[PDB]
């Protein structure tokens, strides 16, 4: 299910709650947001602020909130006033480009990986009204590329082209409080180093926790993917793909991962707890000159119904300027070697 | 166009519309032009002391003396005649035309005018030709510098003569598009037996020419010619003179124009390439 | 730019908003009575140059008769043009004068953005009746140029405009 | 104006360089008010630029008319030049590969190619003999200021300039002064790599 | 300066002038255009040009110079052969060229001729100047005081320049074209003698009138004064023209006339020959002078220059200068009449090279010292690249 | 050839691998964007330089980062005036370089002609049509040069002997 | 413009920073004409983490010795018998090996066709993104 909303790269997306309405940034220093009209898109919204090119969105569900980042280092958070979208500007208080955002699941926070060899956690005050934040610096020695936060909003895992997939604690009592005890540690106060990856290879493209957050993968540079198990000492299982460099990827289950990347098109990994295995079951996108819905690499994947539990429903933006809507039973009818967790 | 012309064009021109004007008629316009001919010849064109019924051509080449030396003076006589007089400060032949004097035909003179430059260089080949025809051996061989950096050398043998060029390449890449071509004049004979020989060095002169301060250099290039009877008798004289002379700026002339070709072929092969490279957008 | 008439006066008469300038002509019509020269002069004199020119700015209501006289000219070279004598053309010429042209206001009428319509049936009658002096003195002065001291002959110094159009407009289309 | 510049800027004691389309200034301001004792001026500024690319672009063959083309020229270096970083990298880049290139449609429709006069026409604000004049640039400059004060307040004023004015905005600047600053501080009061200490941000 | 002069090569979209510096005139005037059978062997150099390659049978004749800019650059550099060692005779390697360049010529398009003079004939300096300059070089023939700023009206067959320079550089982004100029004329000639003469031969409808158009036409001060003169005295005005019949060799006659004077006048009145343009000529001057810097605005009036065939006219400055006057007085008028500004002097330089005015400037400049000096050599082509030829130092003054 | 179709093939498969690119600012500018494997400022974004030889002459040099690939191509020159004709062929197209957008306006040390591909040519065109592009290019220029050759040494023959006829 | 020629980048704190096979086995294996045995043999603790050129080229040597005493139609059969890993470091060696060439070219050519089809365009990317490598 492809739809183009041009022939540019889509940078980044977002969608809103009811995924009614999508937010992406096409190679620009805006986002326009698009909403379903029967069974076409209509471009209904167009948030200009940013002087660079937007390389990370988010929207927080439940304050309908949407939160920007680009390359002119800035982050603004907007708010929805009647029938227009107003930004406020946040100082992430970096020199380089904000590479990723993500708000955090209990929306009181989000974070802002970037250039800067560093990760903003910002927050809001209502005491002095407005946006501040910490910096999460050690052990980061280059750009942050891509964020994800633990269900219990506290805990933040990280990718960096330092060729490292990190565990952090993001935790800001001034919002919040103790948070209750994970396998990833007990004690965990901010920017603790809870978790690191070994291998000193490939930057770490993307990152992704899974529903319960005691499993944390990331897939690499160096065409490989990883699972590390918080349940088994954080051992990790590697599987290096045959293929090119995977961009995104998400859990559709606990046990199921599903990634794209520079093949141009979504795979499906399989974690097996028990010997402690990544397998590769993928390859969805079965049927310019290729035989994949997305015509350039696929950067980016959220899930679109049905959480990272049971996923359902999942999405794809890339490089070609294409969106993917993809349905896992449906998937799991088209193919019967099909073998979800 | 192959061969070079050996006629100057600007010199007939001229001249020819002056002779026209001059017979319908009307009143003299006053000329004077300056211009240049292959290996830094000089020629100027005006009306003597201002009197615009006479016109005088005159040629300047910085080594006359060599040609005169070997006959020049003599043959321009035979040839011009009347015509030819003292020459200009500057030059070392001038041609008089008195407007209000024409021949009934005025081809023959226009046509003669225009090879003052080839004219110039028949004398040193007669010379020779006429010395194999005697069997005169053992004469000196004349040696022609017609251009700064560039010399001629001509001998007589017992049944030849011999006309050896030492060209200079400028361009490094000159020399070695030259070789492709002195190969092939090498090889000239297999199409034409009877035609003259040709050598060709690429460097190092003629051994009869080690002793003498002839140049050595990785951008010279010696060229041997050796001319036949057939081509060297009253017969084929003046034809053989006609090619010979224009040989070093034939072989430089194709040199440039093989780059100009090469030329064509690159704008094509890049173009093609473009839009191979552009066919690469989703449009 | 375009040759414009000078015979407009301080108190000179207006039938609709063409100038009712005055016309030495033996033919009737509420022609004023005339100065060596009238509008019917000023016109033929012009002709030629003015006939290129395409735009043509309106000065004077004087500009509108000059107009409508040109226009009409090149009516009647285009039948000079098919004459073999002073004596015929100038009979071609007196008919055609006749001829009912249109006039301001009705369909048929290059300009009718420019002249001003007869504000009833009396200014419609003293219209039509002028614009038709007019013509018949203006083709009749036009025989005179047209043909040299040698009848039969139409100079081609006058033929060759037949196909040129004042500012590409037609009392006959 | 620096006063109420780097003042109600939420700080009352940094240095402000300040260059408008028209003349630059480092502008020392201690715990209240500005010391003017300090103060000194750039004569090479916004115009300068502006007329430096100018001649630029004539060498590239762009024959621009320096009255006639001015705001035209003026609007191309606002959206096109930059501050080059390492300057002999840049010149690389120029030189060797296309990636600087850009093109600029002009009032006429016409289209010309900029490339490496975007970084070489801000660079005067470095090296003002570029431009016919005397002096040790922005930077050199900047340094010379604040080592020149009283060594107590002089820490306070490295972690504290601010940039104003609109030949300022130039990409890549901040981090061009950082380096130059780097540099000056490494030669002219160490010798010795004991930087890591060397602590000072603009921003 | 060495004993050689050097090259100087200007190429028109219709006629390319050739010759040596230093000369007045030039010594070739010949057809910018190329011959050739429509590559093995050496069939690339089976071509002909200018003349030579208009009536070829068994060749196809092409035009690489379109509008002042080189169209077909394969073709351009096969011209040059010829324009070298077949017109020229000039040893490439021991003459510097002097090339011209219409403005608005790109710097890439230099860069191509560049890569053509030195990479293929092997020329030790190189220089291209802009057709505009050399025009305004040329007119100090005439003025005691030589400058590099005027107006330049450059026209041709195919379109009319006015273009602006002030101190050796065009003011590009106020040149201004006019749909105006030896084509619109000659199409204009022809239709008036089509309208009347008879005996002109279908296929030499053209070829009658260019030719009547260069050998009689001019311009006049007033329409009907000249229309009057010419029906009053016919005798003193109308000029006889007899051209042969191709076929039959039918030595056809005609009477020429008005199109004598109306043919130039397309200039000044564009409205008669052409529907969509109505702006004078004396406008568009005045309109582009006025967008230049006010600073430069009075040089400009003061010296209005003339180049092209279409500028051949008698009195055509003449007719430009009152014309022109006639708007600018009336212009400072409204202002005396609102509110006195000193009077513009306008001026319209008209000299004897202007047939050539371009390639004749360009002969003046190309052989004195300092041509040497403001001009490219091989060696530095070589070292730092075609990059060196976008830009050309303008001297002379 | 015998050994040309597995060449580029290596070569291709090199290239496919290689143009995995992605929009990266810069980390050391405030504000700037540069193809890192050129300006190679911060050494973990580049990546390991690698060679696809094909016998001692013609090789590929291919050097990756994290938003841009270099390559760098050793063309086959068997004897002077392939050498020469090469040579001129590459000058010309590098001084179009500008209309060839991936191409390097000089070579890199050792090589005879060079392209830089960037994230933005990798957005703008089909990265597997890139990876054609340079494979078919090799195969071209190759075509283009004997031809050259032939014609040079077909235009000899045929001046050498125009000129020893007329005798 | 003196103060410029030192590049403080240097020493920027945020700078980033990030024995061999067995010859006698492998050269027992050779000589005996067991070369799938070579192949593994030689592929084995590869210099990984040696900081001395001379010692990883002296394993690259001695990899390059057996892929080039392999016979054209004996390649595939012996890369098939490499698990991931094995084809992986393999295909680095190749590369390494194309770094030398010398009459090797050819066969090594040979080599990255059948490393390809066994690791795929994957083992070549790991070959690039390498930190450690032989
Ligand atoms: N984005 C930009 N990059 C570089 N220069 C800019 C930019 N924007 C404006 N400028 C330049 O900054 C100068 C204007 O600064 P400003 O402070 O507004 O002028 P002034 O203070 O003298 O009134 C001009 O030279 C303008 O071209
Ligand atoms: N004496 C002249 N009077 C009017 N027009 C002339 C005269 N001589 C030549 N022309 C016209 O000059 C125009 C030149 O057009 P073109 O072919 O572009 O030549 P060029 O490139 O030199 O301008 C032609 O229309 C030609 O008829
Ligand atoms: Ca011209």
């Amino acid at each position: 299910a492809y739809h183009s909303f041009l022939v540019e790269p889509i940078s980044c997306h977002a969608w809103n709650k009811d995924r009614t309405q999508i937010a992406i940034c096409p190679n620009n220093h805006e986002v326009h947001i698009y909403e379903k009209s029967g069974n076409k898109w209509v471009q209904v919204h167009e948030l200009k602020e940013h002087n660079g090119q937007v390389t990370g969105v988010d929207w927080a569900p439940d304050s309908n909130r949407i939160v920007t980042c680009g390359t002119d280092r800035n982050a603004y958070v907007w708010t929805l006033k009647g029938r227009t979208w107003k930004p406020t500007l946040v100082i992430l208080r970096i020199n380089r480009a904000a590479r990723c955002v993500r708000w955090a699941p209990n929306e009181k926070k989000f974070a802002v990986g970037s250039g800067s060899r560093v990760i903003s956690i910002c927050y809001f005050e209502q005491e002095n009204d407005w946006w501040v934040c910490k910096h999460i610096k050690k052990p980061i020695r280059s750009t942050v590329l891509s964020l994800d936060w633990h269900p219990n909003s506290v805990l933040l895992a990280a990718g960096s082209c330092d060729f490292k997939c990190r565990i952090f604690s993001a935790y800001i009592k001034e919002v919040e409080e103790r948070p209750a005890p994970t396998p990833w540690g007990s004690k965990m106060p901010f920017g603790e180093l809870m978790f690191e990856s070994s291998s000193s290879c490939g930057w770490v493209h993307g990152v992704c926790f899974s529903a319960n957050g005691s499993r944390v993968a990331w897939v690499s540079h160096d065409s490989t993917v990883c699972l590390a198990d918080a349940d088994k000492k954080m051992a990790v299982a590697t599987l290096a793909s045959e293929t090119l460099p995977l961009l995104a990827v998400t859990f559709i289950t606990e046990s199921s991962l599903v990634a794209a990347g520079h093949d141009c098109f979504p795979v499906l990994f399989t974690y097996d707890s028990a010997a402690g295995k990544l397998s590769f079951g993928g390859r969805l996108d079965v049927p310019a000159g290729l035989d994949s819905l997305h015509k350039n690499s696929v950067s980016q994947i959220s899930v679109l119904s049905g959480g990272k539990a049971k996923c359902s429903q999942f999405c794809t933006t890339g490089m070609d300027g294409g969106m993917s809507i993809w349905d896992v039973r449906s998937l799991e009818s088209a193919l019967k070697d099909l073998k979800i967790v | 166009m192959i061969l070079l012309e050996v006629n100057n064009r600007i010199i007939e021109e001229t001249l020819a519309l002056k002779f026209e004007n001059a017979a319908a008629g009307n009143k003299p316009e006053a000329v004077e032009v300056t211009f240049a001919d292959f290996d830094g010849v000089l020629y100027h064109i005006s009306n003597p002391n201002g009197d615009k019924t006479k016109v005088m051509v005159s040629i300047s080449l910085k080594f006359y003396k060599e040609l005169q030396a070997h006959g020049a003076d003599e043959l321009l006589k035979r040839v011009y005649g009347s015509y030819l007089v003292n020459p200009e400060s500057g030059y070392n032949v001038s041609l008089l035309y008195d407007l209000e004097n024409l021949p009934a035909s005025k081809d023959s003179i226009v046509h003669q005018a225009g090879m003052l430059k080839r004219n110039c260089f028949a004398s040193v080949f007669e010379k020779y030709f006429q010395f194999q025809e005697e069997g005169k051996e053992g004469e000196n061989r004349a040696v022609i510098h017609y251009r700064d950096d560039e010399t001629m050398y001509v001998e007589s043998k017992k049944d030849r003569v011999t006309v050896v060029f030492s060209t200079v390449f400028k361009d490094d890449d000159d020399v070695v598009i030259g070789k492709v071509f002195m190969q092939e004049f090498k090889e000239g004979r297999r199409a034409s037996h009877t035609a003259p020989q040709v050598l060709f060095s690429h460097r190092e002169p003629p051994l009869e020419l080690k002793d003498t301060d002839a140049a050595v250099g990785d951008n010279i290039g010696y060229i041997t010619f050796v001319l036949f009877p057939r081509h060297t008798n009253a017969s084929a004289r003046d034809n053989t003179i006609n090619l010979i002379h224009t040989f070093r700026d034939y072989l430089h002339y194709h040199i440039k124009c093989s780059k100009a070709y090469i030329h064509t072929r690159m704008r094509a092969k890049t173009s093609d390439f473009l839009k191979v490279l552009n066919r690469a957008r989703p449009d | 730019p375009a040759y414009h008439s000078s015979l407009m006066d301080p108190d000179t008469k207006l039938i609709g908003n063409m100038a009712l300038l005055p016309i030495r002509s033996q033919f009737k019509g509420p022609a004023p009575r005339e100065k060596d020269t009238d509008i019917v002069d000023e016109a033929i004199y012009y002709f030629k140059a003015n006939v290129f020119f395409k735009n043509y700015e309106i000065k004077n209501e004087a500009d509108r008769t000059l107009i409508y006289i040109t226009l009409y000219i090149s009516e009647c070279l285009k039948k000079l043009q098919k004459c073999n004598s002073k004596s015929q053309g100038e009979k071609e010429m007196y008919t055609l004068g006749i001829t009912n042209f249109p006039i301001p206001g009705e369909p048929g009428f290059p300009l009718n953005a420019i002249y001003a319509k007869p504000a009833n049936k009396q200014e419609d009658e003293v219209m039509r009746a002028y614009l038709q002096q007019l013509r018949q003195e203006t083709g009749l002065r036009l025989c005179e140029k047209v043909f040299d001291p040698q009848n039969d002959k139409p100079s081609k110094w006058w033929t060759c405009f037949v196909k040129r159009q004042f500012m590409n407009k037609s009392l006959s289309g | 104006q620096a006063v109420l510049t780097l003042y109600a800027q939420g700080l009352l004691t940094g240095v402000v360089v300040d260059s408008g389309d028209g003349v630059t200034h480092i502008c020392p301001v201690y715990e209240g008010f500005s010391l003017p004792h300090l103060t000194r001026r750039l004569d090479i500024a916004g115009r300068d630029i502006t007329r430096y690319l100018i001649k630029l672009l004539l060498l590239r063959g762009y024959a621009f008319n320096h009255s006639a083309d001015f705001e035209t020229v003026r609007m191309i270096k606002e959206k096109l030049c930059y501050v080059g970083y390492n300057i002999e990298q840049e010149q690389k880049l120029a030189l060797e590969t296309t990636v600087l290139v850009e093109s600029y449609t002009l009032p006429d429709g016409r289209i010309i190619k900029v490339g490496g006069e975007r970084f070489e026409a801000p660079e005067a604000l470095f090296q003002p003999h570029l431009i016919n004049v005397e002096g040790v640039g922005v930077a050199e400059l900047l340094f010379n200021t604040i080592q020149a004060a009283d060594i107590d307040t002089r820490s306070e004023f490295y972690k504290h300039i601010v940039l104003s004015g609109g030949s300022t905005m130039y990409p890549g600047l901040p981090s061009r002064l950082e380096r130059e600053l780097k540099q000056l501080y490494l030669e002219r009061v160490l010798k010795g790599d004991v930087e890591k200490l060397s602590k000072f941000k603009i921003r | 300066a060495g004993r050689l002069p050097a090259c100087v090569v200007d190429c028109g979209t219709g006629y390319t002038k050739l010759g040596y510096a230093g000369n007045t005139e030039p010594q070739f005037i010949i057809p910018s255009c190329i011959a050739i059978k429509e590559m093995k062997g050496v069939d690339d150099l089976d071509f002909f040009i200018g003349d030579e390659a208009i009536e070829k049978p068994t060749y196809a004749t092409k035009w690489p110079i379109r509008h002042g800019i080189v169209e077909d650059w394969d073709l351009m550099e096969r011209f040059m052969e010829q324009v070298i060692f077949k017109y020229l005779r000039a040893e490439p390697e021991d003459h510097y060229f002097l090339l011209t360049e219409p403005p608005l010529n790109t710097p890439e398009n230099r860069e191509y001729t560049a890569e053509i003079m030195f990479e293929s004939f092997n020329v030790p300096g190189l220089y291209i100047a802009v057709q505009a300059v050399l025009a305004l070089a040329a007119s100090w023939t005439s003025v005691g005081e030589r400058t590099l700023t005027g107006t330049v009206i450059d026209s041709g067959d195919g379109v009319t320049h006015v273009i602006p320079v002030a101190e050796g550089y065009v003011i590009g982004s106020c040149i201004k074209h006019i749909p105006i100029a030896g084509r619109d004329i000659t199409y204009f000639i022809q239709q008036l003698l089509r309208d009347r003469e008879v005996g002109i031969p279908p296929e030499q409808s053209l070829e009658t009138a260019k030719a009547v158009k260069e050998r009689y036409s001019y311009v006049c001060p007033d329409l009907v004064k000249e229309f009057n003169k010419y029906d009053t005295d016919g005798s003193k005005w109308i000029k006889q023209y007899t051209g042969i019949n191709a076929i039959s060799k039918k030595e056809f006659s005609i009477d020429v006339g008005y199109e004598r004077f109306l043919g130039p006048e397309i200039f000044f009145h564009p409205e008669f020959a052409n529907p969509d343009f109505t702006q004078p000529i004396s406008e568009v001057v005045d309109e582009v002078i006025q967008n230049c810097p006010i600073d430069v605005r009075r040089p400009l009036y003061k010296n209005i220059v003339l180049s092209g065939g279409s500028t051949m006219f008698r009195d055509f400055g003449r007719r430009l200068q009152r014309d022109l006057k006639r708007t600018v007085d009336a212009r400072l008028k409204l202002s005396e009449e609102l509110s006195k500004p000193k009077p513009i002097d306008v001026q319209v330089i008209t000299h004897h090279m202007q047939r050539y005015a371009v390639w004749f400037g360009g002969s003046m400049l190309a052989s004195t010292p300092e041509f040497y000096q403001v001009c490219h050599t091989k060696k530095d082509y070589e070292e730092i690249g075609p990059s060196i030829c976008r830009h050309n130092p303008v001297f002379g003054v | 050839t015998a050994t040309l179709r597995p060449y580029l093939s290596a070569v291709r498969a090199t290239l496919q691998a290689a143009l995995c690119l992605e929009n990266f600012s810069s980390q050391v500018v405030e504000r700037h964007n540069k193809p890192e494997v050129e300006v190679r400022s911060s050494k973990e974004l580049l990546l390991q330089p690698v060679t696809i030889s094909r016998n001692e002459k013609e090789k590929v040099l291919i050097e990756g980062s994290i938003n841009s690939v270099r390559v760098s191509i050793a063309v086959k020159q068997a004897d002077e005036i392939e050498k020469i004709l090469c040579h001129k062929f590459m000058r010309f197209m590098m001084m179009r370089a500008e209309n060839f957008f991936i191409l390097r306006r000089k070579p890199v040390e050792g090589y005879d002609i060079s392209f830089l591909i960037t994230n933005f040519h990798t957005e703008q065109m089909y990265k597997h049509k890139l990876v054609d592009f340079v494979i078919h290019f090799m195969e071209e220029i190759d075509k283009e040069i004997s031809e050259m050759k032939l014609s040079v040494n077909a235009r000899a023959r045929i001046v050498a002997e125009e000129f020893l006829k007329n005798f | 413009a003196r103060f410029r020629k030192v590049d403080v980048d240097e020493y920027d704190e945020n700078k980033f920073v990030d024995a061999g096979p067995d010859e006698g086995e492998v050269d027992s294996c050779l000589r005996q004409g067991n070369m799938t045995a070579a192949l593994q043999a030689a592929l084995k603790n590869p210099p990984i983490n040696t900081k001395s050129q001379a010692v990883k080229d002296r394993a690259g040597s001695i990899v390059l010795k057996v892929l080039i005493s392999f016979k054209a139609n004996d390649i595939e059969k012996a890369v098939q018998s490499l698990d991931k890993n094995g084809v992986d470091l393999l295909m680095k060696y190749i590369y390494k090996g194309f770094e030398s060439p010398s009459d090797s070219s050819a066969v090594l050519l040979q080599w990255h066709e059948k490393a390809l089809a066994a690791g795929g365009v994957g083992s070549i990317v790991r070959v690039l993104t390498a930190r450690k490598t032989v």
